[PDB]
């Protein structure tokens, strides 16, 4: 239809549900004020040069105001689940601890008694828990139930099961092929009619969803009992902290905090408490004893929890609608409710991920190993058993067999393994093995002369030198061979103490950003103040004979910081602006390094005590982002690993520690990523899986695997309710590539499948976009598409981004990346103090003069606003009051007007419960993530009561609302016919979804038409009746048996593993676009379109 | 590059110094020492060499398949169909592989027909060097190369992953000699046909170089070999049947080895912006690497009582099952420091001098071996510390 | 032959019937060289590699060409290479007196027709007077190596040849039924096969005899090793059995499955075979294989593959490791503990080299 314009196209899909050009802007005013502007925000004029085509023919649907059709959307689905819901909730029989039981079921809350478990809750609604052994198997050991009665099982019959005992192989390994024949009990029930939703808290019971999803069909949703709380009685990230310490052990502690526990206490707060759990913890690591302690209170464990998820339940409904959305609920099912492929691969492509960081660190280690080998050791100085032989010394320990008890007194006949030394338990040593052989020598000839000799030479030599019992029991040498140092100890995954072995710094010649010294180990950097001060190494007559003498090792030690001195001041201007062990200037006075002091921020210096000879050092920064103590580490994660791929950092002459910063940077992400990693474990179809030959068709080996993980996704956690998934949630392409530097590939892969799915960019960008357009009159705008203004122009709107480091010429993914900061929650010292740390030297008062500056341009004229955010004018002029929803609905309850909101009350929550809120800021962001912290560089995506929070939620929140209708919409069509398939995902920006191979195309409309109505019903509440085209057709749906984002890419990186997309199994295929998708599918389906393609 | 020219002559030079490069001359010069017209190698040279074959060796023959093209034969005269004359010049081996090919069929009636194996060994082929023509008589020269032919004839599904596999396991074969492993890359440059196999490198002192190669020519030249009525035998599965595939050899090189001695001291640069110029370095081979494990040596008297011994270390030494340098001749040439340097310009790990405190300072292994630890040893633990240094050493 | 048509058995050497003939055999002209021989081969050459080059590391592996430019030719005096290199190596041991340096190279002589002789070659270079000392006694040295402890090796003869142009040394062979062979041809150039090669100056070349210069004699201890294998091959034969000298069998031995049958028993003794290899013991697996191949129609096998024991691993072992085994030899089926069976063989191995 047409093509109309007071801005963007509309055309006649709108007709349906909408209008194309329809949007009663009014006259002059209205349309004149938002055209003023951009005369001065430089916009118009040359817009009039769009690229503007589409021809859309589309009509699916029915409704009076789109979102009422939503709404009916979020009906169906609420409405199922709701009905089971209900019942349970209103449900009366109470707790019933009979004796206890063993495995699998039957019931037992009763008159009397127990059993009839042939085969699952004939319930129709209830609730569930899990637990899972440090047998470490993710697999189960006993379920706890409600409503109905179900139970317990094979954890405790197991402990009488084989295989001999703990960390090497041992049948559960075997274990994995339990995975089909177990269920999660059945896993289901029938999906014939009513299906029990479930309602608890957390993980691993969603690990009862361990197996209740995983088939690929099933009717059942649940939802967290923790989430909700997150969703209703929830705390931020630094707030809660600091309301946590001083909470336990001031205002509106009703603390909520997450768990299960602290909410319990806020909802009922009885029996409030942990049955349970001083136990499960004193060894949430001793088995084989655990049945013992089950039999009799397991089934206590059971109970509290059950008390738990009724005791935040039959509360936890009631003041969640108390925020009232059928939509919000519904997405919400289904995200919980998510998928996972996975084939033979993960393992494997795992397995391979895990050779590599070894190489990696076995390889710096030699490195490593050989420089400090090398180094020390060329300086011909002092004399032997001192000195540079300490360091050497340590490090390099190795022929020891002084120590620790054992078997002694008792031990069954050596094959010539005899340790010496050994002291306590070790010594009750008896006479015995010591003689000659009559038997025979080798060669004829003085060689047995000679041969024979010699040992009598060394024979003797023995009853010559040191003691003779060490002789009997001959060492055998403790362990190594070259130079390395043993801390070991610790079991922990991936571990390399030879770094925190402070010294490692001086050898790996460290300094170089903010140019030099070397560094110290750990803590600071010297310079060149060739004092007149801080030396008087000076003399005269006296000097000669005296220095010499030294006394303390510190003349000797001085003598070095001395040469290194000279050395390091002529070293630097060489560098920069390019021996008897005190040579080389890190080594020598570094010895020890590199001291007191304090982090303390110090873009400063020592003042003394510690400053000695020639050159000031500057204890080097920073130590927010840490937070607590003195720098510590060199290689020290945060700042320091930003600055080793920093402009500044190094390893002066050749291949050798940048090839060891360099390589490390590599592995870092992995050490933690790592464990998380391999730890999800998996489950798999064994044969009833997928049938039709659907087996068939797709091509696959028979003797690969074909399960898969399921990860906790917490529906809600977060305040913003985002997600809860750590690993998953967190998925990245491969900047600082290598192993799990991405297995997002391995992810998805069932045979006869693919997975539709797309990237929405900015999909909060735009948000915050026509929020404020849209009551800045006419939701046409300024920043949001004002500003973003129709502009892509060729490479795109990044380039806009990129506007705003140019104008102000810098690098941009470091520029895009504070706006979105901008967006959420404050400016002025956060932009200084990121900006100056990932910046230099224009200190704290140029840093000013940005911050300040391009706070300015988007938000700086007086009392609170012109240039861009009268939209942030309003969530702060809308949000500084009441509390409220996000014009599209939803409350977020904790409330710095509204903490307080009676009135102006009690020193006003200290009036500093509000300046110890005026200090978590700038920390709370590189804090904010767990894992990683503000990300990698290159995309990098990661964001008490008072703006900051509340603005930066009020996107958010409102991003979570635009996930589920993309989400309630595609599920409610596919629905609809042209089945297709599956998932949740609601990941980042993307969202994922599984398809038969077949309509996935078909899939393709589907997402595509989702958003637009997303996007259309946005713009109606929000700002009012209208929206347009760019947006509309997306950038097109993604489709491919892999996991990445933009396909063609092939992830060359993992730097290992990666033959990849060769190393194989896949390789991508495109995202249609929407013009083309519209083509094959031709007005989507029933069974109608079919045949021609 | 003329800090790379003097890094060049302080690896080749103590090349022709202390025997590693047999030959001398412009023969020499690195482009024609990469091409063969050299005279060889010291015996060092050869200990080299054979560590390495030997060491690669072992690696190819562990798992459950493994055979050999079982000849490597110069050989070849023949006419026509076979091979196909191109250009001028002899008749020598080029592909250790083809003749791997023709034992194939048997190799095959070995492992049970069962197998889908790699069969392969060692030993010399010919290349020839013309890089243009005119003068004269023509198409002259030649270079020596001995080559590691593994061949594997593979279903269509061992396929690519087993060429993938492939492409693993050597690569932490290398790192595994590898002092700085970073240097020894993969590409996919080649084949509009054929497809996949790729070809490896090394990053000497100015740039990369070919070493091994990687093909999956799967099943293509077989049929080329022994004709059919689209015949013979395809190959077992395990209970179907099919045409076994290509397996692709890296070739050999003298040339891994000579990248090796290479990164080992090719650690140039190494210190060539660090510290103070005492840069005397020292070749670095692995341990299992390096072509002698140690030198044994002799000082005082009585001068023979102690020549004596060390007579006595040797055997004993020889015996165990490692390389020595016998010092006992030893004593006589040079002066202590200077053996130092040669042994460390040697690689020889660590030795020990059997001096007055040798015997009369009743005992001690005296110290040598770097990073200076000069420790004293009583001669056996350690003579049997050694046995162990290997093992872990080897290990990995 | 008797032996002929056992000898091809899975192809024990590459080549049909006619295409091998016990003329091309000695004309290495033969199709080629197949399978089970090399491991032998490698074997054995190896064994000879510490034979002289091990022993008294007085000598060194040396590395002479396989071609030769300019007058295009063959490498057929392998003991030539040596020659050249002496100058080169001379600089090696200061200036002492004397040593050789080996070379296994595969030589020639490809008879029209051609074929090719491995070979392994030792050039060293005594002096004049304690020449021939340090000369006859040295048949004696290796007249052991193939004696090397002897089976029926109790038939290793040597002629002596009158003459040419060499100065002399004896000749070697071995008692061939059939018809005798010349095996390996020491010489006494004690006179020049140098000189004119490394003429001029001859004050730069030669040797001493403890404190005086003096140029050293030339000498030769080549026979070609290609068919070395070939007479071993002999003295092995005398139901069809084929027994063997022990460090040589190219295999040391093999296994399958059994009463388990399918799965894990066979994947235990698969392990077991890598962990018997990873130290240094050849082996062979029946695995996957599904057929019991019987026992006595696969043993004979093992006799025509001149193998050494075996190890039936069976079910009567998963709840006790107690394999029965053979050898090769005279069947006395024992019972053993399948474990210290890593340090076992080793006993029979490196004891093998004793007696």
């Amino acid at each position: 239809r047409h093509n109309p314009l007071d801005i963007q196209m509309l055309s006649r899909g709108l007709h349906e549900q909408i209008f194309g050009q329809g949007g009663e802007m009014p006259g002059e005013a209205a349309v004149r004020r938002s055209v003023e502007h951009l005369q001065k925000h430089g916009l118009w004029g040359q817009p009039a040069v769009p690229l503007p085509d589409v021809e859309l023919r589309l009509p699916p649907l029915y409704g009076d105001n789109l979102d009422q059709h939503f709404r009916l959307l979020a009906q169906k689905q609420s409405l199922p689940y709701l009905e089971a819901a209900n019942l349970l909730l209103q449900a009366q029989l109470p707790p019933k601890p009979p004796a206890w039981a063993w495995a699998e079921g039957w019931t037992r809350y009763g008159p009397e008694g127990e059993a009839v478990p042939v085969a699952i809750p004939e319930e129709r609604a209830l609730v569930f828990d899990v637990e899972v052994c440090l047998a470490e198997g993710t697999c189960p050991t006993l379920a706890v139930a409600i409503s109905p009665s179900a139970w317990y099982s094979w954890c405790s019959q197991r402990l009488v099961e084989e295989r001999y005992s703990w960390t090497s192989q041992l049948s559960p390994a075997d274990l994995i092929p339990l995975e089909v024949p177990t269920g999660a009990s059945s896993p289901t029930q029938r999906d014939w009619q009513e299906q029990l939703v479930v309602g608890h808290n957390v993980s691993f019971d969603r690990a009862h969803i361990r197996e209740q999803y995983l088939i690929q069909g099933s009717r059942m949703r649940f939802l967290d009992t923790m989430s909700m709380h997150m969703a209703i009685s929830g705390l931020s990230s630094f707030q809660r902290s600091l309301w946590i310490a001083a909470k336990q052990g001031w205002d509106w502690l009703d603390i909520s905090s997450v768990n299960s526990n602290s909410l319990a206490e806020v909802h009922r707060l009885y029996v409030g408490g942990p049955p349970k759990e001083p136990r499960e913890l004193f060894v949430k690591g001793t088995m084989k004893d655990i049945r013992e302690n089950f039999q009799d209170l397991m089934q206590y464990c059971a109970q509290d929890v059950w008390a738990t998820h009724e005791v935040f339940q039959q509360q936890l409904p009631l003041f969640l609608e108390r925020c009232p959305h059928p939509v919000t609920l519904a997405g919400m099912l289904e995200m919980g409710v998510s998928y996972l492929p996975v084939n033979q691969n993960w393992e494997r492509y795992l397995a391979e991920a895990q050779g590599t960081y070894e190489e990696l660190q076995r390889e710096m280690k030699k490195s490593l190993m050989d420089l400090a080998n090398d180094a020390c050791q060329l300086l011909s100085g002092e004399r032997y058993k001192e000195d540079p032989w300490l360091w050497d010394l340590e490090w390099d320990l190795q022929e020891f067999k002084q120590k620790k008890a054992k078997k002694v007194k008792k031990e069954p006949a050596t094959a010539s393994k005899l340790p010496i030394e050994g002291a306590g338990a070790p010594g009750d040593p008896m006479d015995q093995e010591d003689l000659g052989p009559c038997s025979e020598e080798e060669e004829f000839q003085q060689d047995v002369m000679a041969r024979a000799c010699l040992q009598k030479l060394k024979g003797t030599t023995e009853l010559l030198p040191k003691r003779p019992q060490h002789l009997p029991g001959h060492p055998g040498w403790y362990r190594k061979l070259c130079p390395r140092l043993d801390d070991p100890a610790w079991t922990p995954g991936p571990s390399l103490l030879s770094l925190q072995m402070r010294v490692t710094p001086k050898l790996m010649a460290l300094t170089w950003d903010g140019f030099p010294l070397h560094y110290s180990e750990r803590h600071g950097w010297g310079y060149l103040v060739p004092g007149r001060r801080d030396n008087l190494a000076k003399l005269p007559t006296g000097t000669t004979l005296e220095s010499a003498g030294v006394v303390c090792p510190y003349r000797a030690i001085e003598s070095l910081y001395r040469k290194h001195c000279l050395e390091q001041g002529k070293q630097q201007l060489m560098p920069q602006e390019a021996a008897a062990v005190p040579g080389q200037p890190l080594a020598l006075t570094a010895r020890g390094g590199p001291k007191d002091t304090q982090p303390s921020y110090h873009h400063g210096n020592g003042p003394y005590n510690d400053v000695d000879i020639p050159g000031c050092w500057f204890f080097k920064l920073p130590h927010k982002d840490g937070n607590s103590c003195n720098v510590g580490s060199p290689f020290a994660k945060d700042f320091l690993p930003k600055m080793e791929d920093g402009t500044l950092q190094a390893g002066p002459g050749g291949a050798s520690g940048p090839r060891a910063l360099e390589i490390n940077k590599m592995i870092s992400f992995w050490r933690n990523a790592h464990k998380r990693i391999s730890s999800q474990m998996v489950v798999w179809l064994p044969r009833s899986a997928l049938p039709r030959a659907v087996i068939r068709h797709p091509d696959y080996d028979e003797e690969g695997l074909y399960g898969a993980i399921l990860p906790q996704v917490v529906t809600a956690g977060t305040i913003t309710r985002r997600a809860v998934e750590p690993t998953w949630l967190t998925a990245s392409n491969a900047r600082p590539d290598r192993v799990g530097s991405e297995l997002k590939a391995m992810v998805q892969a069932p045979p006869g499948y693919t997975l539709v799915g797309a990237d929405v960019d900015s999909q909060e960008l735009w948000i915050a976009a026509v929020l404020g357009d849209a009551h800045f009159a006419g939701m046409h705008g300024c920043t949001a598409f004002g500003w973003m203004t129709l502009q892509g122009r060729k490479s795109r709107g990044t380039d806009l981004h990129s506007k705003t480091a140019t104008t102000v010429g810098i690098s941009r993914e470091h520029a895009k990346i504070f706006n979105y900061g901008r967006i959420y929650g404050a400016g002025q010292p956060f932009a200084e103090r990121l900006l100056m740390q990932f910046n230099h030297r224009l200190t704290q008062q140029e840093a000013a003069e940005k911050a300040q500056q391009m706070y300015a341009a988007t938000k700086g004229l007086r009392w609170y606003r012109l240039s861009d955010e009268g939209e942030w004018l309003v969530r702060e002029l809308n949000l500084p009051v009441d509390r409220t929803e996000g014009g599209w609905i939803s409350l977020q309850d904790l409330r710095k007007v509204q903490r307080e909101t009676a009135r102006k009350s009690q020193w006003k929550k200290w009036e500093v419960v509000a300046e110890r809120a005026w200090k978590g800021g700038t920390e709370s962001e590189m804090f904010n993530k767990l894992e990683s912290i503000a990300t990698s560089d290159i995309p990098r995506t990661p964001v008490e009561e008072f703006m900051t929070s509340r603005v930066n939620w009020v996107v958010q929140s409102s991003a979570v609302d635009y996930l589920h209708l993309m989400l309630v919409a595609m599920k409610w069509l596919f629905e609809e016919f042209a089945i297709d398939g599956r998932f949740c995902i609601s990941i980042h920006d993307e969202v994922r979804y599984l398809v038969r191979e077949e309509d996935r195309y078909r899939a393709a409309l589907a997402l595509q038409i989702t958003n637009l109505l997303t996007r259309c019903m946005f713009a109606y509440k929000l700002g009012l009746n209208d929206l347009p085209q760019s947006v509309a057709f997306f950038s097109a749906v993604d489709i491919d048996r892999c996991l990445r984002k933009e396909v063609t890419m092939d992830c060359k990186t993992p730097s290992n593993p990666t033959g990849m997309e060769r190393r194989y199994g896949i390789p991508q295929g495109e995202a249609l676009d929407i013009y083309q998708i519209i083509e094959l599918t031709k007005g989507s389906l029933e069974k109608r379109s079919q045949p021609g393609p | 590059a003329p800090g790379s020219g003097e890094g060049s002559e302080a690896l080749l030079e103590i090349c022709q110094r202390r025997h590693f490069l047999s030959g001398s001359k412009q023969q020499l010069s690195r482009d024609s020492l990469l091409s063969g017209c050299h005279p060889g190698f010291g015996p060092l040279g050869v200990e080299l060499r054979k560590n390495l074959a030997a060491e690669w060796w072992t690696s190819v023959v562990v798992f459950r398949e493994q055979v050999f093209p079982v000849d490597a034969l110069h050989h070849k005269p023949g006419p026509l169909l076979p091979g196909d004359s191109a250009f001028r010049s002899g008749k020598l081996r080029e592909n250790l592989l083809h003749g791997a090919l023709e034992h194939y069929v048997n190799c095959l009636d070995l492992v049970n027909k069962r197998l889908p194996y790699g069969l392969a060994q060692i030993g010399v082929c010919f290349h020839p060097v013309f890089d243009t023509k005119q003068i004269r008589n023509g198409v002259k020269s030649i270079g020596e190369k001995t080559e590691a032919s593994l061949v594997w004839f593979t279903p269509p599904r061992t396929s690519n992953q087993w060429l993938d596999f492939w492409l693993r396991h050597r690569l932490q074969w290398w790192r595994k000699f590898a002092m700085s492993p970073s240097n020894f890359s993969s590409s996919d440059c080649q084949d509009e046909e054929g497809r996949k196999g790729n070809k490896l490198y090394y990053n000497f002192p100015w740039g990369k170089e070919l070493i091994e190669t990687l093909w999956n020519l799967g099943d293509h030249e077989l049929l080329h070999m022994y004709p059919g009525n689209v015949s013979k035998l395809h190959g077992r599965d395990g209970r179907k049947n099919v045409v076994p595939c290509v397996l692709s050899v890296n070739g050999d090189l003298d040339r891994g080895m000579l990248a090796y001695l290479y990164d080992s001291f090719q650690l140039t640069e190494n210190s060539f912006t660090r510290k103070k110029n005492l840069h005397r370095k020292v070749l670095k081979l692995h341990p299992c690497l390096a072509p002698i494990k140690v030198a044994l040596d002799v000082g005082r008297g009585p001068t023979l009582e102690l020549r004596q011994v060390c007579q006595g270390l040797f055997n004993e030494l020889l015996e165990n099952g490692i390389s020595v340098w016998p010092g006992y001749l030893e004593t006589m040439q040079s002066s202590l420091e200077q053996l130092y340097s040669k042994y460390d310009e040697m690689s020889i790990l660590f030795t020990v001098l059997v001096t007055e405190t040798t015997l009369e300072n009743g005992l001690i292994h005296l110290r040598s071996r770097d990073t200076t630890m000069k420790e004293m040893m009583h001669i056996s633990k350690l003579k049997d510390f050694l046995i162990k240094y290997i093992s872990s050493a080897k290990n990995v």
